[PDB]
RNA sequence: GAUCGCUAUAAGAUGCACGAGAGCGAAAGCAUUUUCAACUGUGUCCAUUAAUCAAGAACGAAAGUUAGGGGAUCGAAGACGAUCAGAUACCGUCGUAGUCCUAACUAUAAACGAUGUCAACCAAGGAUUGGAUGAAAACCUUGUUCAGAACUUAAAGAGAAAUCUUGAGUUUAUGGACUUCAGGGGGAGUAUGGUCACAAGGCUGAAACUUAAAGGAAUUGACGGAAGGGCACACCAGGAGUGGAGCCUGCGGCUUAAUUUGACUC
């Protein structure tokens, strides 16, 4: 019950210091855009795995 | 005004535009 | 089951109400549902087992910053408007011109309402006030 | 208080209002106030009494 | 229970708490009311979107069980004399409800603005 | 001397204007001295605007917008980044 | 049986959005609808009736006093809960006076445009409120002109400079008319005297003594638990560690006849 996602673009770094990436993933299952907070090295081409796509982590 | 004009003799057009008391010779604007 | 004692009733039928039949119940229904059309969506109606009210979105979406708010009482509200050839930013009516508008703003309304909407007519009829000041948006916001 | 709906009640306020706002200034005026009442005016304190 | 029916949802989510309150159309008789602080164990987490997201999910379950397959949303914030802006969990609750296969009808703002207001807490100099 | 020509407020021919309450700290501030901003915001944010349309019982329902006018004072108007400190010759900018 | 939701009832207060460098008012001030002031128009009347004003008088925010009514919201004093070394404060909850109306007092404010009142001249420009006069046929566009709140530019005038230009211009090239105030800083708006007020207090109001500065506008620098833009193993993700144990060594301390001395955050 884990739904993967494909990164499309990177919106910058947040979280006080630079250790957290705000990327704009999309879900190849149904083409539903989702914005998630990511920790670690990421490029646009790489994909991601999420155990919860229901939370739109816009961070206000 | 900065552009000085003759005021001892005023133009006929400029007289009819000034305030009735501010003309060279104040005249009423009333008829009859 | 704390809901095993509840029997649903009914009220175009626009909805259902749950009871434990008692029914000074007041029910609000959008005019779009009542008239099965989306043109009357910015209105509300109240029924007692009552009244009508302009929706909050439409009340705040018709008030302009640089006009004069004309309001009377069946509540009615109207606004002065700009012109196609108008240049100046501000279009305000004098205190005397407003009283001319208000002397026919509701007087016209009370004329037909007492003698006798959901189509148009009277809200737009009172705008032509136009002979004293240009007016565009006129609504009957609430009826008690 | 909860009362039956058949109780009669005259509408309005009772006349002679604001009577006590006037300061009785003397002893005599307070003594004449009890002309048509009981006998309780000159009240001697308990602590000014024998045991 | 019944067949499909139309209800209303009065989501009152301020900066401190989130109320998910769904009644019938008349607004007199309720079905379920789950609060933001009902499903958390910290007084500072009552306004979090996750607290309101979880609350909205369980409201749909009880509304499905009664056949209330749609809801008229009336969204409000504590706008009497205080801030009229709905808190953080206000928008999260609406998104979570519609994600549970709930048909969403009218969305309206019922934040009561003061036509004429009384005094506001704080004094002249405000909350320093 | 005078840091501002109009003394910060915007009243010229009147000797008194009714006070208003700041929207952030609730501080009594005059009507003209206040910082007035008009906010137009949809109740459903853009991250969830399409979520409603997938499951909406209506047919051509257009989501309304919130209409609130916010008034701030200087103390939390600057602190809230609504306005900033400007240069001496850049203060006269009024657009 | 709180919070929350619909419907009703009564009083208190309030007058959002429209609401503006817009209007009126001598000032204070004036915001729901259903006696007075000013401008303009004027081939109307009087003829110097005029300006400023010691003494004198009216109005005079908020708080405050006295007696009634009202007492919903907020809330000097006060009570709790936090924070802190303490906090008797900022933050949270409650609450008497007060906040409201009437009648009578008090007469002070950053009562500010810190700019007295009347009068003549005064560069350029956009725009606004209320009228009069033309074209465009009440509203909208435009021309002339009177009054009003303001604004932009100035290579000019003034100033110590900031700035002012509907003057803070026409001033050492000094005089249009009138009233008030000030003479280095403290003492001090204190004492005494007089007078007004139910009271708090207001109006008038020095000296003895003490002291080389107090103060005004702008420059540079420094500083900010002010903002904006960049940078650093400064930090994030980590590796090795030191601090813990024995020992080499340096420093302080104790000791001694001497335990030689410089260096003491980076």
């Amino acid at each position: 019950p884990v739904i993967y996602a494909q990164v499309t673009e990177i919106l910058g770094r947040t979280g006080s210091r630079g250790g957290v990436l705000q990327v704009r993933c999309d879900i190849m299952g149904e083409n539903r855009q989702i914005l998630r907070n990511v920790k670690g090295p990421i490029r646009v081409g790489d994909i991601l795995t999420l155990l919860e796509a229901e939370r739109e982590a816009r961070r206000l | 005004p900065l552009i000085e004009v003759d005021l001892l003799n005023p133009t006929a057009a400029s007289e009819a535009k000034a305030h009735k008391m501010k003309r060279l010779v104040p005249t009423p604007n009333s008829y009859f | 089951e704390p809901f095993s004692k509840k029997e649903w009733y009914n009220v175009r039928t626009v909805g259902q109400i749950v009871v434990n039949a008692q029914l000074g119940r007041v029910v609000e229904v959008n005019l779009a549902d009542l008239m099965e059309n989306e043109k009357f969506g910015a209105y509300n109606y109240k029924f007692k087992c009552h009244g009508l009210k302009l929706t909050t979105d439409k009340l705040r979406s018709i008030v302009k910053k640089w006009c004069t708010l004309i309001e009377t009482s069946i509540f009615c509200i109207g606004f002065t408007s700009r012109k196609s050839n108008q240049i100046k930013k501000t279009s305000y009516a004098k205190s005397a011109q407003i009283k001319k508008i208000r002397k026919i703003m509701n007087n016209l309304i009370t004329k037909e309402a007492a003698s006798r909407l959901r189509e148009n007519k009277l809200p737009k009829e009172i705008v032509a006030c136009s002979k004293v000041f240009s007016m565009d948006n006129v609504y009957i916001r609430k009826v008690k | 208080k909860t009362l039956k709906s058949n109780c009669r009640a005259m509408v309005g306020i009772i006349a002679g209002g604001g009577r006590t706002e006037k300061p009785i200034l003397k002893a005599g005026v307070a003594y004449r106030m009890y002309k048509a009442k009981r006998t309780t005016w000159p009240r001697v304190r308990g602590v000014a009494m024998n045991p | 229970s019944t067949k499909d029916a139309f209800g209303v949802a009065h989501i009152y989510a301020t900066f401190n708490d989130t109320f998910v309150h769904v009644t019938d159309i008349s607004g007199k008789e309720t079905i379920i009311r789950i609060t933001g602080g009902m499903r958390v164990k910290a007084d500072r987490d009552e306004s979090s979107p996750y607290a309101a997201m979880t609350a909205a999910q369980d409201v749909a379950k009880r509304c499905k069980d009664l056949g209330v397959t749609s809801l008229h949303i009336k969204m409000r914030g504590e706008g009497g004399v205080y801030s009229k802006t709905p808190g953080p969990g206000a928008q999260a609750a609406l998104r979570a409800l519609a994600r549970a296969n709930m048909k969403i009808g009218r969305i309206e703002d019922v934040t009561p603005i003061p036509t004429d207001c009384t005094k506001r807490k704080g004094g002249r100099r405000g909350r320093r | 001397t005078s840091k501002r020509r109009n003394n910060g407020r915007s009243k010229k021919g009147r000797g008194h204007t009714q006070n208003v309450r700041c929207s952030h700290c609730g501080r009594c501030v005059p009507k003209d001295k206040a910082i007035k901003r008009y906010q137009i915001k949809n109740i459903v944010e853009a991250a969830a605007v399409r979520d409603i349309s997938d499951n909406s019982a209506l047919t051509k329902y257009k989501l309304p917008k919130t209409y609130m006018k916010l008034e701030y004072c200087v103390s939390c108007g600057i602190h809230g980044r609504v306005v900033r400190v400007r240069s001496r010759t850049d203060r006269r900018n009024r657009l």
